[PDB]
RNA sequence: UUAAGUUAUUAAGGGCGCACGGUGGAUGCCUUGGCACUAGAAGCCGAUGAAGGACGUUACUAACGACGAUAUGCUUUGGG
RNA sequence: ACCGAUAGUGAACAGUACCGUGAGGGAAAGGUGAAAAGCACCCCGGAAGGGGAGUGAAAUAGAACCUGAAACCGUGUGCU
RNA sequence: UGAGUAGCGAAAGACGGGUGAGAAUCCCGUCCACCGAUUGACUAAGGUUUCCAGAGGAAGGCUCGUCCGCUCUGGGUUAGU
RNA sequence: AUGAUGAGGUUAAUAGGUUCGAGGUGGAAGCAUGGUGACAUGUGGAGCUGACGAAUACUAAUCGAUCGAAGACUUAAU
């Protein structure tokens, strides 16, 4: 069948963590695993975290075997920003938006 | 030579307190440029510590600093000793090296190339 | 010193087509445990 | 640079505060206004 | 086999259409609050210390209401 | 034959947050469900978050809780 | 959108050991360096709990953070001169 | 600038070190002697030396992984 796991509110802005999430999907969950200890952007632990979830899910939700499993899916969708401000000069401000992200995997065997 | 990011008087000393902390523990962890510095300026120091006679033990003195290690059995000495008396006690026979390096992985803070060398 | 017109959106994904990231080196522990970095030292899940 | 505004204790409860505005006709119509408004804080 | 000629195949990325998601809070439905008026009473208290406020009061207490060292209330007469 | 939350009182939750030396100026912010029955228990995780299970007529009704448009951000794809 | 662009606010750090899911950035130690008619020590205005102990890591801190002038709980100012 | 370019990757002199040189500086430390002493002389063209030259596997360039063709049709000579 197919597996997911989501996590949500995560603070790092979207367009960081896309780059290190394309270079998962569509491979197998043991080189993905092998892929996200070592490249070293700050995302990377945080969908490390998520892919051992759903690798969880389907052994023991669904009764899948691990050794087999693919990624179909990996995305990550825009949250609510916190909006802050900072002093610039002459008595200006400036708007600052902290980001947020959604990341969902989704894990699977191929077969119906 | 490299200039790590520092200037002319303080890539001096930071240069030589790294050399002493290197003779004191055999051992030590650090970035990838710096370790490839300090490779020939430790070696140049044992040379010194081969040759033994009273100028030679003048001119390691120039550079090393001064630091006393808790010997086991409750004994002292400082780390010009230690050099004289150990270090060139293992390398009376080969004829350089004395150091190697090894690689790890980045930091997390930068993407520093941590480093460790140490003393054969 | 200004843009004079604004970006359309397929001007902006033309730009970034180079904006990439690279797989690492990835040889294996052969002794024990799963994948380290090229020329480095399998210290932790590893023994080579 | 020097800015205005260098606060003073004995100052500010003198020159406002509720006993100059009541030793004054025009400064119990500023009371006056400022109950007809609601104002938490008078003087 | 050689010459001359024609025509294919790629998509790093982009465009159109379709499907699925996210953010964001329009629209619809609603009302706890308001606006304008009618009728009938009544319009302004105070040195017997006012209007308005400050401090406090609940077993556990931050704000609002109520209350005042008899303090999150007391007595009596009638309802229930 | 007045308004229905950018309306109608500035104010449906305030002359308060806040600004000003001061007179003074002055906001924003409504809606789970019939009933809280508001997710026992298991699994990943330091936690946050989540997948199952269960309540319920409904959980893409889970408290940032009715409906959920558009801008905008993404993932797959048929023709190029 | 500009755009992963400008900027991250004068200055010298290095190593070891420890704690922790996690450490350039926290604690301990050694060496090095800076001020020193002052980056030292007292007292006034002014500000009003920012003081101390223990616990914490959503926001704040121009990075990180196991830390904090931040959050939580509880404590602390004593005069005949 | 980055990237590209070029020299090399153990069947190896790519870099570092070690040894020997060039060139630069100009007579080390210690000891002895003379001098009241400041100092001078000898040992000795000494000692020190970044980038330059030659030799030497002492240290490190490990093990590995990825990409990459399978000669279209028509006609005329052969
Ligand atoms: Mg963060
Ligand atoms: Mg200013
Ligand atoms: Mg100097
Ligand atoms: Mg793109
Ligand atoms: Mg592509
Ligand atoms: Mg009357
Ligand atoms: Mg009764
Ligand atoms: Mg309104
Ligand atoms: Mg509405
Ligand atoms: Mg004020
Ligand atoms: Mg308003
Ligand atoms: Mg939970
Ligand atoms: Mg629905
Ligand atoms: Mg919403
Ligand atoms: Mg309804
Ligand atoms: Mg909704
Ligand atoms: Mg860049
Ligand atoms: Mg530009
Ligand atoms: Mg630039
Ligand atoms: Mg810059
Ligand atoms: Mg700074
Ligand atoms: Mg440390
Ligand atoms: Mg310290
Ligand atoms: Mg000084
Ligand atoms: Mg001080
Ligand atoms: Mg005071
Ligand atoms: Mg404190
Ligand atoms: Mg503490
Ligand atoms: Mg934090
Ligand atoms: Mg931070
Ligand atoms: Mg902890
Ligand atoms: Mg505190």
């Amino acid at each position: 069948m197919e597996a997911k796991a989501v996590a949500r509110t995560i603070r790092i802005a979207p367009r960081k963590v896309r780059l290190v999430l394309d270079l998962i999907r569509g491979k197998n969950a043991a080189e993905a695993i092998a892929i996200l200890k070592l490249t070293n952007k700050a995302s990377s632990p945080v969908i490390e975290k998520v892919l051992m979830s759903a690798l969880a899910n389907a052994e023991h939700n669904y009764d899948m075997n691990t050794d087999e499993l693919v990624v179909k899916e990996a995305y990550a969708n825009e949250g609510p920003t916190l909006k802050r401000f900072r002093p610039r000069a002459q008595g200006r401000a400036s708007a600052i938006n902290k980001r947020t992200s959604h990341i969902t995997i989704v894990v699977s065997d191929g077969k119906e | 030579y490299r200039k790590l990011g520092r200037t002319s008087d303080q890539r001096k000393a930071m240069l030589r307190d790294l050399a002493t902390s290197l003779i004191i523990s055999e051992r030590i962890e650090t970035t990838e440029a710096r370790a490839k510095e300090v490779r020939s300026v430790v070696e140049k120091l044992i040379t010194l510590g081969k040759k033994g006679d009273l100028a030679s033990r003048r001119n390691a003195a120039k550079t090393l600093r001064n630091v006393e290690i808790l010997n086991e059995d409750e004994t002292t000495q400082t780390a010009l000793q230690k050099l004289f008396g150990e270090i060139a006690e293992r390398y009376t026979e080969r004829q350089g090296g004395y150091t190697r390096i090894l690689k790890q992985g980045p930091r997390r803070g930068d993407g520093a190339e941590s480093v460790i060398i140490e003393l054969v | 010193a200004v843009p004079k017109r604004r970006t359309s959106k397929t001007r902006k994904n033309k730009r970034r087509t180079h904006f990439k990231i690279s797989v690492p080196g990835m040889t294996e522990c052969p002794n024990c445990g799963e994948y380290k970095l090229s020329h480095r030292v399998c210290k932790n899940c590893g023994s080579y | 640079v020097k800015r205005t505004y260098q606060p003073n204790k004995r100052k500010h409860s003198k020159v406002h505060g509720f006993r100059k505005r009541m030793s004054t006709k025009n400064g119990r119509k500023v009371l006056a206004r400022r109950r007809r408004k609601g104002r938490k804080v008078l003087s």
